[PDB]
RNA sequence: UCUCAUGGAGAGUUCGAUCCUGGCUCAGGAUGAACGCUGGCGGCAUGCUUAACACAUGCAAGUCGGACGGGAAGUGGUGUUUCCAGUGGCGGACGGGUGAGUAACGCGUAAGAACCUGCCCUUGGGAGGGGAACAACAGCUGGAAACGGCUGCUAAUACCCCGUAGGCUGAGAAGCAAAAGGAGGAAUCCGCCCGAGGAGGGGCUCGCGUCUGAUUAGCUAGUUGGUGAGGUAAUAGCUUACCAAGGCGAUGAUCAGUAGCUGGUCCGAGAGGAUGAUCAGCCACACUGGGACUGAGACACGGCCCAGACUCCUACGGGAGGCAGCAGUGGGGAAUUUUCCGCAAUGGGCGAAAGCCUGACGGAGCAAUGCCGCGUGGAGGCAGAAGGCCCACGGGUCGUGAACUUCUUUUCCCGGAGAAGAAGCAAUGACGGUAUCCGGGGAAUAAGCAUCGGCUAACUCUGUGCCAGCAGCCGCGGUAAGACAGAGGAUGCAAGCGUUAUCCGGAAUGAUUGGGCGUAAAGCGUCUGUAGGUGGCUUUUUAAGUCCGCCGUCAAAUCCCAGGGCUCAACCCUGGACAG
């Protein structure tokens, strides 16, 4: 407000904080899933979401969130994960990217095929 | 027998050989320089008349302003350092004398 | 360049002087006129100067870690001798 | 010492370069101290600023061949 | 109605509705990007951001026989000519890589005064007379090797002495200091020594500008100044002794934390925000620390010495080494290429020249990483037929779309010719028989990817039933789902299309331009007052701001304007300028 005072150094910006602070700064990166589960999500929206525990080679341990239907991971598998938000589910933020390393694309999906690592079929 | 370092080694042994000179050449005058200081301490203290003594004193001078730019121009030295060499022994050459009473310029 | 004028805050030393020049900046962002403030080891021989006293500033080589100034007489200044009042 | 020679400019294949007047330390593209000549092969394109040149050629400016060339052919070595 | 302006978009979400404050979220640009699906070509670029973590192999700095003594290849022999270790000469301080450290005169800018300077110019004088060594070589000898040891031996542009010197010391008197020859038959050339200049390259000093933290408040004793002696190429607490008590600090010292900096790049209507790859300048570093030596220049990446950590070789006694040079291997990682060709061009080094060496560079190869261009056909095509899908069974729609008939051949295929880039004597081209040009076939060889509830362009049907799943936000999904999955249809882009990460925008959401504080977040409980900020009227002075003119500079490249060249464009080149 007063010239005097912003002479002083009051304008300061808030930085910009990351929704995902375990990829530090990395589009994708890869972890082993500790563990494979199921987690109810927050009323009312009723169903069995399939989050896998994984530790990243960054350290840190999240949740990650997997895509589609159906799917072959278990522990000591080698996963891809990438950043964005599941509205649903407490504290998970992470996915993981389908196609890749040890996760298989989904069987027998037609449309929009690249999102979930399906091949064209003949 | 055939040796391919011609760079490093031959500028190796080239830099010993040259190392050694140059310390001849330093030595020289931190001794003949060193012989004016103590026929400087020795005048200075005592009492003999300069016009005197100034001889055995001048001709070590002579010497080491020798010593100096000989290795100047052999050059193991800067020619401005050599300067600052030669001033220092006419500064102290003046010095003692004013102790002893031959000359003092005022203005 | 241009010499800077300033006064003197400390005359204790000995062929020293220390003097505080004031000048105005308009700060980089908001254009307002600031006063900032600098403190010199100016070199005085013969410590003509004392304290309060206001003088120009001149540039030589180093004479010490810090004196780089010559300490120089006032340069130009108003008067402040009285003058007639037509 | 200063040089005059060529600094390679242009793209992969077509070369066009400067005739510049910069310390013999520098690198081939690196900073000089003025500008002087324009040449070029492919279209036939050279010219040169004397004044600038015999300035230089003054002070002790040492020409590289092709350019000792260049400023034979635009009679520069004549007025010198 | 002259002149300026070529620029500022919104939408959903709190409520039963409304208006507002306020956050979250979205639409746009940009990447050194990564991943998924799909992938025809060309043009110009780009390519370890992480571990300044380790390195197997090979190559990245030499040259001069016209300084010099030798011996080794030949030849018939010192007529010819080659190589070669060694001493000497210059060069290895440039070029190349990286960003760890550095909050500093390190960098940008603008000044200064006490300096240095090989090569290159310009200029003033010179080069007498002697002598002594040391490698090489020889002999003896020690070592697995690496590398040594004794005694002899020898040349020089290599060392030492003396004479002379427009220089150095000094108030002076005086004192003191240099040389080198090699070519050629001679002329002459390249050198050598001492001064005195020039330009360029470095060293210093200072104004200004140069991140976050007060839950970091006092810090500094060679520290801040003075003298005397030393030291440096030069000024200086650079050093040292003595004297004095200063210096810096709430306008943020010190301490901690991060970071190479700048031309620039990206974004913004602008004001300004974020960043510092390629390209260009400067700094710093070279396995981790410390030294110096040589030298015009280094405290020296491919030099020396020492300590340390690590790898290799060893016949065990000892040695060898430093990819953050070009390739390459391991490793870390979401992720970043060939153990390529060439000195032909430009630039360097040495050489009298001939020339030699250049992983600088010039080029190729690999990769849709990005930007730009082109293609995957063009024209005609009953309004009749098969089929998909929808349908109130009337018909609609995929659809002039295909099939089908002709034209064309960029691209593809098979043959031919075939550059400029090379510079003034010819010769000499890695790229490459590539770019381009002429002929012959033939629609022939080439379309995917997201979305279709609102924002947001594009809709129906079958399958599921709070399940399986979607989602950027609101939120969808419990029997007919325009929001899930499939189908058909449409829409958007297009050799790319999406998803994630990063940054600015929108965000007037840290507000100078551009907000607020009665009730929404927000006026200290109230005064007194120090620094600090602002402050009535009139005349004069000055000219620090302020304004106007002129000059210097703010490197080139980039952005902007005007032309020109690659068929166009991207890209390159010339010229010029507003800002500030
Ligand atoms: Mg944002
Ligand atoms: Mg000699
Ligand atoms: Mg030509
Ligand atoms: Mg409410
Ligand atoms: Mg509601
Ligand atoms: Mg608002
Ligand atoms: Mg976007
Ligand atoms: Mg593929
Ligand atoms: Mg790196
Ligand atoms: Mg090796
Ligand atoms: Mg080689
Ligand atoms: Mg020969
Ligand atoms: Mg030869
Ligand atoms: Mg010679
Ligand atoms: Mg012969
Ligand atoms: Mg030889
Ligand atoms: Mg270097
Ligand atoms: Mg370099
Ligand atoms: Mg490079
Ligand atoms: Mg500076
Ligand atoms: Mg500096
Ligand atoms: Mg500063
Ligand atoms: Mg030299
Ligand atoms: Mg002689
Ligand atoms: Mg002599
Ligand atoms: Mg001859
Ligand atoms: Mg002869
Ligand atoms: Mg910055
Ligand atoms: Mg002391
Ligand atoms: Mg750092
Ligand atoms: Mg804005
Ligand atoms: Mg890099
Ligand atoms: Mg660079
Ligand atoms: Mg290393
Ligand atoms: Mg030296
Ligand atoms: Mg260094
Ligand atoms: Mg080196
Ligand atoms: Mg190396
Ligand atoms: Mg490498
Ligand atoms: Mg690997
Ligand atoms: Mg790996
Ligand atoms: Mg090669
Ligand atoms: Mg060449
Ligand atoms: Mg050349
Ligand atoms: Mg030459
Ligand atoms: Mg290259
Ligand atoms: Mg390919
Ligand atoms: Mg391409
Ligand atoms: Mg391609
Ligand atoms: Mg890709
Ligand atoms: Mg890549
Ligand atoms: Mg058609
Ligand atoms: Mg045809
Ligand atoms: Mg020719
Ligand atoms: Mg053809
Ligand atoms: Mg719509
Ligand atoms: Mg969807
Ligand atoms: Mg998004
Ligand atoms: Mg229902
Ligand atoms: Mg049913
Ligand atoms: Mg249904
Ligand atoms: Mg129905
Ligand atoms: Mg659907
Ligand atoms: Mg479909
Ligand atoms: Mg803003
Ligand atoms: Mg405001
Ligand atoms: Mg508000
Ligand atoms: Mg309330
Ligand atoms: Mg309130
Ligand atoms: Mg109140
Ligand atoms: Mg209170
Ligand atoms: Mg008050
Ligand atoms: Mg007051
Ligand atoms: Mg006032
Ligand atoms: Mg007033
Ligand atoms: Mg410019
Ligand atoms: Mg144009
Ligand atoms: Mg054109
Ligand atoms: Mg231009
Ligand atoms: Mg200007």
């Amino acid at each position: 407000p007063t010239i005097k005072q912003l002479i002083r150094n009051t304008r300061q910006p808030i930085r910009n904080v990351t929704k995902s602070p375990a990829l530090r700064g990395c589009p994708q990166r890869r972890g082993t899933c500790t563990r494979v589960y199921t987690i109810t999500p927050k009323k009312p929206n009723s169903a069995l979401r399939k989050v896998a525990r994984v530790r990243l080679t960054s350290g840190f341990e999240i949740t990650a969130y997997i895509p589609g239907i159906g799917h072959n991971l278990q522990e000591h598998s080698v996963v891809l994960v990438r950043g964005g938000r599941v509205k649903d589910l407490p504290g998970v933020r992470y996915h993981i990217v389908r196609g890749t390393l040890d996760a298989v694309g989904v069987k027998d999906r037609q449309q929009g095929r690249s999102k979930y690592g399906v091949k064209k079929p003949k | 027998t055939l040796k391919k370092a011609d760079s490093a080694a031959k500028r190796t042994r080239q830099a010993e050989t040259r190392r050694l000179r140059n310390k001849a050449r330093k030595s020289e005058v931190k001794t003949r320089m060193r012989k004016v200081f103590e026929a400087l301490d020795a005048l200075k203290k005592k009492s003999g008349a300069s016009t005197e003594e100034l001889v055995p004193i001048d001709n070590l001078i002579a010497e080491a302003y020798s010593a100096i730019d000989k290795a100047v121009v052999k050059g193991t030295l800067h020619r401005n350092t050599a300067a600052r060499r030669k001033s220092r022994l006419a500064r102290n050459k003046k010095v003692v004398e004013i102790h002893h009473g031959w000359y003092t310029p005022s203005l | 360049m241009r010499s800077m004028q300033g006064k003197v805050i400390c005359a204790t030393n000995d062929k020293t002087v220390n003097v505080e020049v004031v000048r105005l900046a308009p700060h980089p962002k908001y254009k307002r006129r600031v006063r900032k403030k600098k403190k010199y080891q100016a070199h005085d021989p013969d410590n003509q100067f004392k304290v309060g006293d206001w003088v120009q500033l001149d540039k030589c080589r180093p004479i010490s870690k810090t004196k780089t100034f010559l300490a120089v007489a006032p340069e130009g200044r108003q008067s402040s001798a009285t003058r007639p009042k037509p | 010492m200063v040089k005059l020679r060529l600094k390679r400019c242009g793209r992969k294949q077509r070369a066009v370069y400067r005739i510049v007047a910069i310390d013999v330390r520098s690198r081939r593209e690196g900073r000089d101290l003025q500008k002087v000549g324009f040449y070029d092969p492919i279209k036939s394109q050279t010219y040169l600023n004397v004044p600038a040149i015999l300035d230089f050629l003054e002070k002790g400016a040492q020409p590289t061949e092709t350019v000792y060339d260049i400023l034979k052919r635009a009679e520069v070595f004549k007025e010198f």
